[PDB]
DNA sequence: ATCGATGTATATATCTGACACGTGCCTGGAGACTAGGGAGTAATCCCCTTGGCGGTTAAAACGCGGGGGACAGCGCGTACGTGCGTTTAAGCGGTGCTAGAGCTGTCTACGACCAATTGAGCGGCCTCGGCACCGGGATTCTGAT
DNA sequence: ATCAGAATCCCGGTGCCGAGGCCGCTCAATTGGTCGTAGACAGCTCTAGCACCGCTTAAACGCACGTACGCGCTGTCCCCCGCGTTTTAACCGCCAAGGGGATTACTCCCTAGTCTCCAGGCACGTGTCAGATATATACATCGAT
């Protein structure tokens, strides 16, 4: 048997965190997984393009922030940047 | 007996409320196999591939029909015409 | 008239201001002498932060007053 | 056990009412007695007439006073039989036949409401064991680490507690809506921490209303984004003053709110020209806080000395009348009136040439007691403060976390995190990077 | 063959898009358009399968062919 | 005589010096945390003795708190009251 | 008689007065604590700094959920600031 | 001794109850807070509490509303506010 | 682990491994995977919130692809982002032109 | 006096502008407009002439394509004069919002 | 110094010539506002993109490579400027 | 032949293409026949484009090639127009196209 | 400093095709940008194919299928023929 | 149909600045040899795909008729096309220089590689209740009168 | 305005299979540690972007006058829609059957790497004629007769 990876557990945890009494089917789970993979590959491609344009072989949080600001509309990119900065703060507080 | 136009709106509502596939699977699969016979022979096909092909074709046809309806409405008419489809495909950039 | 503004290093400065002027005017006067962007500048007087669109005469600011220039410290 | 000698007199009604009537008058005397006659009448013995020869006890039935070091008041009980004496230093009752004070009877402790004592035992109750101090954390709903830290020092603020428990706002509010007024929302929080909601998602409902109210005025300070803690301090204290003038029945510069009557001070500026030293035109400017720089300094007195340090104006157009010449005067800031609670802000940030900023991570020494005799404008006696609150920030100029340290009655410090409330030694908080300080009035000599 | 897409299917597809009245040549027009689109997509899928050194067209091949033409479709393990 | 110590205490409050000597006594002790140290002693006494008897606790803390008063706090107040007693004697 | 002898008695009079003032206030406060609360226990002190005053660790977030009063939805703790920006703006 | 203290300055039978009339007109007096320094360096309407951290918060909880009420505000809440 | 240190739900290790094996650059920073996981978590949380709202509007407990399609098409920013994206079993919006309506 | 009929000068200018390839929009006003638009995002910015020329070329090509689509729509509408609704329909079919 | 009223710099004959290049025969009097709005939207988009690319580069001058990248990302690849 | 470009009989630098493929972070390992194939494809494409450009320039009786000639050559062909449908050429212009309905009778 | 381009190669190709025709600098930059864009497209297609087939290396077959998928029928066929001829000539040497 | 006139295509001198060519030097490309890990190939399993059969039933197909929709034709008056006087802002020649772009020397702290491990993540089972299906009644439009 | 007639939504009941929890499982993230260099930092050099002025001039603006077509209105022909009747193969469920996709172990060969050496291409400098510019001439074409 092949031990393939997926994202069902994390999506289900997020759903139960935002909606305790709400289910989900397998088709919606596959759609969410495909959407997550697409957004991930888009952001990675943007980061690689910026790194190659700036002649740098390192991908830091600044490149990711600029990529998510360029790829997403104004308010959505601002909210994502605030969430990312909060996560970075929480990660840098402890170790 | 109903007047013309009411059954049309009723069918429009019924088909906009539904989400199933209005085209049967076996003739579409036969046509797909006949088209693919030209490129290469003795080819197998999965059911999910045919389902995705049907979904994409139906979505593209729905979008083209919506664009044709918009063009025909702008043309001060009520009935669509092939010239509307041609103009829509020309403005869309798909047609050469 | 002339008033006093306390910088970040503790040194006080003097700016020529008129009672009819708004806070947008003094925010430029501090910039041409220090280069600090006005969005990060916090002007505090009598424990009250100066808001945009209001003149100094509405905040009961008189001649030879003393302002306080401070910055922000975000956290969360 | 309970003192049986005071329990025997409790069996009679007129005898119990008589002793409860005189202590309320005795405590009213000590609160309104001139210090000159205080030692001559309340602290002078009847036998040796020595001043403060131990604990001086006033008699319960007559005007005899005896010292403690020579058993002069104890002999009054061994000869006449007055074993109940009130100490003029604190107003407590001491029993001679029990050799101990009476500090387990709420009747004598609340003898000022002895006329309605029958009602307090029925319609009121004593606080619980776990809610006697209101120690509870606030669940962080996002980037609200700066919001919860500011509310924590106000919860254990003795001036805010007396103003909230007195029900002054609730009895004078016009709208009486917790989701509209800040004072009505703060009263729900103190009721949720010091009391009990009728009838773990607990002790957190009142904090939700504060976010709902703040969103209606300024959504930027709703805790969704990381903001400054000092800016949130001056924002909430100003709205309390705005809610007080709204509740007024119907001109005066000084307000009578809880903020203007406690934290409001006044500065004094002087522009000393070196011509004739007759300067200057005094200008008084009120204030609510003090911002002090910490560059190239290590102690709290060094930062306060720089604020009082004289400075020479180099870009000030001047035209004197004493010497009648354009000179560079000397600017000096003095303190005119001191507030009851002094708050100090430390500018832990510097400016660079490229426009960027850097956080000052240099440790600043600060004592638990601060003398303010060397910073008055107009000799001076000793004036001492006491540290009661410390707000510490850790991070950068645009990213960090807030952790507050507050002290409660009894000299016990605590670590006031978002959801972690724990005790801590006194020497540990004196070594943290303090961003805000709280000094209240203790003693004026 | 190509006559598998009959008149009622095209009428239902036009009703879904909001068309009230349909002409007589729209059937042949959509037939030709669908034929061209299917030819292109099947050519892409056949090229992908031949490069995959296999004889069975999978769903991933169709997903990649749709993503190439800017028609990314979700719900098929893409 | 027994009336000697009464007269010096009588004039000391009349002249106003009695209040200031009490102010500086509490000032130097509060600036060094001496009040805090004696408060740590009493709470520890209730732990070892397990009793709330005032005379039992006072017999222990009162003789103990005498020596913890540093000589720096002592030599200053005695020097200052000598300037105050010799005003009449 | 000497001058230094009387000064010691004056200092001893003020010393016992302030000493007896502090202990008298501490004995009554403790007397009320155990009388009103016979089962009173002190707050737990953690020398490592990993437990609260009750001896428990910090609960994970957002393992808890808060019941909103505007819409009656059980929203998590961390998502509460994002939920209030949309239910209140209706 | 010098008679100067006896000339113009100048068991007893007096009682502490004799100062009842004088206690009804002087304002609130504190232990270690000088009144002369109040008007000289503090505000006249400034609230003052001598040693606030000496004892815990003295308050009671109602039976119906459960509001933490101060000792002086117990009777007022039970009449027209409970 | 590391996700608990930041208070997130998405795995940081898997994202870091995918960035390492993705051949996007030579070296990968430490703060980039946490930022990417936070952005993805916010996005999926928004999508799931909208899907739950659309399901509650239809009196259902399990989310169907129709609810996802409706939630995506009803929003403006999501429609602008997912413009060239099609959803299987999604459907169209119930839109009817004004000219086609009778008297 | 001589007077041409309407439509001749239009076709002549169409042919002339289709033969040549020079920039119909002048430099200074477009540059000032670009600087004013860029002032809102960030102040104290400097631009190279090549970037301004590239922006002008791209904007001119986009406007030419939009006008061609508008002309196609107006011809399909059995009319000659172009109207804003034609541009609206062109931008709707193009998917531009 | 702040700029103002530069949107009116696109005169009527400029749009007239732009329409003549596209093959338009007759033009109405209500096309100029729509053209100005569309041009302003496009310029705002490309300028936002260019400013973002320049801010990521930690520079204060906008070069041509940033404009080329912004046009390439929007599906408007332009040749004749390198890259 | 010392250079790999001369051994294959091409004009584009095989070594430069190999270095760009190895440094472009496109894959881990690089084969041997891929650079020659890519160079041949690019050479054929450039040869076709230059043929069209030379024809367009000879049609205008000019010695050098202007971007207008390249625009005309790309817009005249069908495969190159489909390949460069979203590509804009600076100083290229438009095609001399006039609708029949606008022409007078 | 130094800067690489493809000016000399395009010039040699032009002289081998049209030996009596010049070229401006703008056309040279346009051709350079076009060549770079085509190279980037082909490299991206080859990388996507190698990642879809789970291969760590890239052979001539990947470039062949990439140019097949990118160019239309006749153009892709001619390019494949030229590439195969060049590969054969290189392998024979 | 004819005639005038008006902008347009073409020949010719010529000046010049961008284009073509010589030259030096450096570093990236070419030669030669090695290790070692990714890839081709032989072999095996099974499940995933293809093919055939029985029925019956909603969908597909054909014809009637008809009325609303598509389309040809005339009125018109207003908004756009064309031309001319006015001037105003656009365009070329240099003018000074400085803040910012670009190249270089230097130190280090953050990132890759590696050994153990174990627990968080994945494959398999299982019961049920949220969802699918069906019958019936009330409900809500719609067209002729 | 009214009402008979279909279409459709909702309620109640019955039945069912996919999903959330579960148990066993195992392998890649975590921890402690070390070694290596891309990148941050400070310093120096240079260069073109910008305000400035001055002068010249074609294009933008406003105004007059004329005209032709977008819209409205009328009328006239006809072709998809609603409905009814006849046909039909899609789908469902089941049963056979096989071969290509997935997985494991083996060898093997080609290329990433390292050390060494040279000439292809880079900027830099310099010569030079193709075409823009301007003048004049012949002419295709369009409006009114
Ligand atoms: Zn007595
Ligand atoms: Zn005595
Ligand atoms: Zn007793
Ligand atoms: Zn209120
Ligand atoms: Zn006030
Ligand atoms: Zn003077
Ligand atoms: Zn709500
Ligand atoms: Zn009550």
């Amino acid at each position: 048997k092949t031990r393939k990876e997926s994202y069902a557990i994390y999506v289900y945890k997020v759903l139960k965190q935002v909606h305790p009494d709400t289910g989900i089917s397998s088709k919606a789970m596959s759609i969410m997984n495909s959407f997550v993979n697409d957004v991930f590959e888009r952001i990675a491609g943007e980061a690689s393009r910026l790194a190659h344009y700036n002649k740098r072989s390192t991908i830091t949080s600044r490149e990711i922030q600029t990529a998510v600001r360029l790829l997403l509309p104004g308010e959505l990119a601002k909210h994502a940047v605030s969430e990312g900065t909060k996560a970075v703060t929480k990660y840098t507080s402890a170790k | 007996r109903y007047r013309p136009g009411t059954v049309a709106l009723r069918e429009i509502r019924r088909y906009q409320k539904s989400t199933e596939l209005l085209i049967r699977k076996l003739p579409f699969q036969r046509l797909v196999r006949e088209i693919a016979q030209d490129f290469k022979t003795d080819l197998r096909f999965q059911s999910s591939a045919v389902m995705a092909l049907q979904e994409a074709s139906e979505a593209y046809l729905v979008a083209l029909f919506e664009d044709t309806n918009l063009c025909a409405i702008h043309a001060k008419r009520v009935t669509i015409m092939p010239k509307d489809i041609q103009l829509a495909r020309r403005i869309r950039g798909e047609r050469a | 008239m002339q008033i006093f503004v306390k910088t970040l290093t503790g040194k006080t400065i003097t700016l020529e201001v008129e009672p009819s002027d708004t806070i947008e005017n003094v925010k430029a006067k501090i910039q041409d002498k220090e280069g600090i962007p006005p969005d990060q500048q916090r002007l505090i007087f009598a424990g009250k932060q100066l808001e945009d669109g209001r003149t100094l005469s509405d905040y009961n600011i008189q001649k030879e007053s003393t302002l306080h220039l401070v910055l922000r410290l975000r956290g969360g | 056990s309970i003192c049986p000698h005071i329990q025997q007199v409790f069996q009679n009604e007129k005898s119990k009412d008589g002793v409860l009537k005189t202590c309320n008058a005795a405590r009213y005397i000590l609160n309104h007695s001139v210090p000159k006659e205080k030692f001559l009448n309340t602290m002078k013995c009847g036998t040796c007439h020595e001043i403060n020869s131990g604990a001086t006890f006033m008699c319960l039935q007559c005007g005899f006073c005896g010292c403690w070091n020579h058993s002069h008041f104890l002999s009054h009980s061994k000869q006449i039989g007055h074993i109940f004496g009130i100490n003029s230093n604190n107003g407590l009752l001491f029993c001679f036949k029990c050799e101990d004070y009476i500090g387990n009877i709420d009747l004598i402790n609340d003898a000022i409401l002895a006329k309605y004592w029958d009602d307090v035992c029925t319609k009121t109750m004593v606080p619980s064991m776990e809610r006697r101090d209101g120690l509870s954390g606030l669940i962080n709903m996002g980037s609200t680490c700066f919001m919860s830290s500011i509310l924590q020092c106000l919860i254990h603020n003795p001036y805010f507690i007396r103003h909230s428990m007195s029900q002054i706002h609730s009895n004078n509010c016009k709208v009486r809506s917790p989701d509209k007024c800040f004072s009505c929302a703060l009263d729900k929080i103190v009721h949720e921490l010091y009391g009990a909601l009728n009838t773990s998602t607990n002790r957190q409902t009142g904090f939700i209303y504060l976010l709902t109210c703040a969103w209606k005025i300024n959504q930027n300070l709703a805790g969704y984004s990381q903001q400054d803690a000092h800016e949130f301090w001056q924002f909430i204290i100003n709205q309390i003053h705005q809610s007080y003038v709204l509740d007024l029945p119907n001109n005066n510069k000084q307000c009578e709110c809880i903020v203007h009557t406690v934290f409001e001070g006044s500065l004094e500026s002087s522009i000393v020209c070196p011509g004739c030293q007759n300067n200057s035109k005094t200008t008084i400017d009120p204030f609510l806080d003090l911002s002090l720089d910490i560059k190239d300094k290590k102690k709290l007195y060094e930062c306060l000395d720089s604020f009082h340090k004289k400075e020479q104006l180099k870009d000030f157009n001047y035209h004197c009348g004493e010497c009648n010449s354009t000179q560079d005067a000397i600017k000096q800031l003095g303190i005119h009136k001191l507030p009851s609670v002094l708050v100090l802000q430390l500018k832990r940030f510097e400016h660079l040439l490229n426009g960027s900023n850097r956080k000052l991570d240099d440790f600043i020494e600060f004592p638990t007691y601060l003398n303010m005799k060397n910073y008055c404008s107009t000799k001076v006696p000793d004036i001492i403060y006491e540290l009661i609150g410390i707000v510490s920030h850790k991070g950068t100029v645009n990213e960090g976390h807030y952790i507050a340290f507050c002290k409660i009655s009894g000299g016990q410090w605590f670590k006031f995190n978002d959801s972690m409330v724990s005790s801590i030694s006194q020497e540990e908080v004196l070594k943290e990077q303090a961003y805000l300080l709280f000094y209240t009035i203790r003693q004026v000599n | 063959n190509i006559q598998g897409i009959t008149k009622p299917a095209i009428r239902r597809l036009a009703r879904r898009g909001g068309v009230k009245r349909i002409s007589g040549l729209i059937y042949e027009e959509t037939r030709g358009v669908l034929k061209v689109f299917l030819e292109n997509v099947i050519r892409d899928a056949v090229t992908y399968t031949e490069h995959a050194k296999r004889k069975t067209v999978t769903a991933m091949d169709v997903v990649y062919a749709l993503k190439r033409q800017g028609r990314t479709l979700y719900g098929f393990g893409g | 005589t027994a009336q000697l110590k009464s007269q010096i205490q009588q004039y000391l409050v009349e002249s106003g010096n009695y209040e200031l000597i009490s102010n500086e006594l509490k000032a130097r002790l509060l600036q060094e945390g001496w009040v805090d140290k004696v408060k740590d002693l009493t709470k520890s006494e209730m732990n070892i003795n397990e009793s709330t008897n005032f005379t039992q606790i006072l017999s222990t803390v009162e003789p103990k708190a005498l020596e913890m008063v540093s000589d720096s706090t002592r030599e200053t107040v005695l020097k200052q009251i000598r300037e105050f007693l010799e005003e009449i004697v | 008689i000497t001058i230094d002898s009387i000064s010691n008695g004056i200092l001893n009079n003020l010393l016992t007065t302030l000493i007896q003032d502090i202990v008298a206030r501490e004995t009554t406060q403790q007397q009320l604590l155990k009388t009103r609360y016979p089962d009173l226990r002190s707050y737990y002190f953690d020398p490592n700094g990993s437990l609260d005053i009750n001896g428990l660790q910090k609960q994970q977030e957002s393992s808890q959920y808060i019941h909103c009063e505007n819409c009656g939805r059980d929203v998590s703790a961390n998502r509460l600031a994002a939920h209030l920006q949309r239910c209140l703006s209706r | 001794i010098k008679p100067k203290v006896i000339e113009e300055y100048s068991p007893s039978n007096d009682s502490w109850k004799s100062l009842m009339s004088s206690a009804k007109d002087t304002p609130l007096q504190y232990d270690h807070m000088n009144r002369e320094s109040l008007k000289k360096y503090f505000n006249p309407n400034a609230q003052l509490i001598e040693d606030p951290l000496d004892k815990p918060i003295q308050y009671r909880v109602c039976e119906k509303c459960g509001k933490p009420l101060a000792l002086t505000a117990i009777v007022d809440h039970l009449e027209n506010h409970c | 682990t590391r996700s608990s240190r930041a208070g997130l739900q998405f795995p940081v290790g898997r994202v870091h491994r995918l960035l390492r094996k993705g051949n996007y650059a030579e070296r990968v920073g430490a703060g980039a995977p946490v930022y990417l996981a936070a952005v993805l978590e916010y996005l999926t949380a928004e999508i799931l919130e909208l899907a739950g709202n659309a399901a509650r509007d239809n009196k259902k407990t399990r989310i169907i692809p129709r609810h996802l399609q409706l939630a995506v098409r009803n929003d403006e920013e999501l429609n602008k982002l997912l413009g060239r994206v099609t959803i299987a079993q999604g459907g169209v919006l119930p839109n009817i032109q004004s000219v086609l309506l009778p008297k």
